[PDB]
């Protein structure tokens, strides 16, 4: 079907979405040869563009909670995000 | 085509045409900066813009947009000042 | 001003209930008035004897959210053609991501402590501006 | 009556709840909420005392029924309107002749099986 998902990479990140069956798409955005990149939870992914084969079906990388990949000739943690404050009035 | 307490964020151009206010800074009468918003809330923001786009007007049953408790006081200023 | 009409040609009639919430059917009695009937829990759906050319208006039962019926504002019984059960399917709008985040904040605090958020002092009205049933139909009635 | 008003409660309270062994429909359905006067002017002309469950239940609730032998002849009454009104074999009319056994049977259980 139409998967949604998410990629990161030191705390600069896209939104898009694509077919449950890659990275071409990267090439034009960011004007760096694809083949030079891309992976998620320390497994990269080689054979791009198969998609579900690796995890990404039509239900985890839903639009109101997208699924995370990771993009590489270097590696390197994403930098996550800031932390929330649980304000007391609530509970 | 596409567009930590700042923006630092891509998304299509028109999941951004969602919010009312961002439809005013860029192309009136490119980059959008943000300096209130931290990067926690622009995700649940841009996450809401996909949700929008691929299931208004479809028929579909519609599943919710969910929302964290720890997260609301931030979104709902950020959707206020959104527009949206 | 907006209510049903008294033809007494009956219509089956089924509830589809495909949203997450508590639906709660409301008919609309020939004044005008509203007159609630027995919640729907929220996967499963069930089936009614309503009759042709009357209203009926869906809601969370629990919050007064706007609820969809059958992609419409509204559900009016057609006639059932050939004795096909017409379908309200009972499902979500897709709200703005103001109100959504508006909902969300009316769960986690009472309306006695509304005010004691340090937040935008216009959001109070917001907040404090609930749902309503009635005065939804004068905002429908409208032309 | 003490707890004459609790024995009453189940009578009706079966009486409704009662399902059709093949259908399964409550049968009982029609004759809860009698629709109005402006909305059926020839029915509460034809009839000397209209009634429905919902009145019932409310005069329960008053506890206006001095004796069971009292509460009957009410849920009599209630079959014997419709019955007028309906034809002969139409469905609300068989139906109607269904309740008048159904709490016929009823009150029996009841009065006994709780001294
Ligand atoms: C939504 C829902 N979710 C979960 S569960 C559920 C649910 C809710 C309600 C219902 C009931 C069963 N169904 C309605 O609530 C419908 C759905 C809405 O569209 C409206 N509605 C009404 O009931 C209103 N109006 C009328 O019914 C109306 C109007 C005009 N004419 C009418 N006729 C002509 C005359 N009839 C006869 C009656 C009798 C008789 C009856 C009682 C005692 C002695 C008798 O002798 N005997 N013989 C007849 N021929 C009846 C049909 C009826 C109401 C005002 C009564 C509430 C079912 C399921
Ligand atoms: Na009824």
């Amino acid at each position: 079907m139409d998967v949604f998902l998410m990629i990161r990479r030191h705390k600069t990140t896209i939104f898009t979405d694509a077919k449950e069956s890659l990275k071409r798409i990267v090439e034009g955005i960011l004007k760096r040869p694809p083949d030079e990149q891309l992976y998620k939870d320390d497994q990269l992914l080689d054979d791009g563009k198969t998609l579900g084969e690796c995890g990404f079906t039509s239900q985890t990388a839903r639009p109101q909670a997208p699924a995370t990949v990771g993009l590489a000739f270097e590696a390197l943690c994403i930098e996550p995000f800031s932390s929330p404050p649980e304000l007391p009035d609530v509970m | 085509m596409y567009v930590s307490d700042g923006h630092e964020f891509i998304v299509k151009r028109e999941h951004a045409l969602t919010s009312g206010t961002i439809k005013a800074m860029l192309s009136g009468p490119n980059e959008v900066n943000f300096r209130e918003i931290p990067s926690h809330v622009l995700s649940k923001v841009c996450m809401y813009f996909t949700y929008k786009v691929r299931y208004t007007n479809s028929s579909t049953e519609i599943p919710e947009f969910p929302i964290a408790p720890e997260i609301a006081l931030e979104l709902l200023m950020a959707a206020n000042f959104l527009d949206c | 001003v907006l209510r049903s009409v008294n033809s007494r040609e009956p219509s089956q009639v089924i509830f589809c209930n495909r949203s997450p919430r508590v639906v709660l059917p409301v008919w609309l009695n020939f004044d005008g008035e509203p007159q609630p009937y027995p919640t729907l829990p929220p996967g499963t759906g069930r089936r009614i004897h309503s009759y042709r050319g009357h209203l009926w208006l869906f809601r969370d039962a629990g919050t007064h959210d706007g609820l969809l019926v059958n992609q419409t504002e509204l559900f009016v019984p057609s006639l059932n053609v050939d004795g096909q059960p017409i379908f309200a399917n009972i499902t979500l709008p897709v709200y703005t991501l103001k109100e959504r985040c508006l909902q969300v904040v009316r769960s986690l605090v009472k309306p006695e402590n509304y005010r004691r958020l340090d937040i935008v002092r216009s959001l109070y009205e917001d907040l404090e501006d609930h749902p309503n049933v009635q005065k939804d139909l004068e905002r429908l009635t409208q032309e | 009556p003490p707890n004459l008003t609790k024995k009453m409660k189940k009578i009706v309270d079966a009486v409704i709840k009662y399902k059709d062994s093949s259908s399964g429909r409550q049968l009982s359905e029609v004759f809860i909420q009698l629709p109005s006067r402006k909305e059926l002017p020839e029915y509460y002309e034809l009839i000397r005392k209209p009634v429905d469950f919902k009145k019932i239940k409310e005069r329960i609730r008053n506890h206006k029924y001095r004796s069971l032998n009292d509460l009957e002849k009410d849920v009599m009454l209630l079959c014997q309107n419709a019955q007028t009104f309906n034809l002969e074999g139409s469905l609300i009319y068989e139906d109607s002749i269904v309740l008048q056994s159904v709490f016929t049977s009823v009150r029996q259980k009841i009065e006994k099986e709780d001294d």
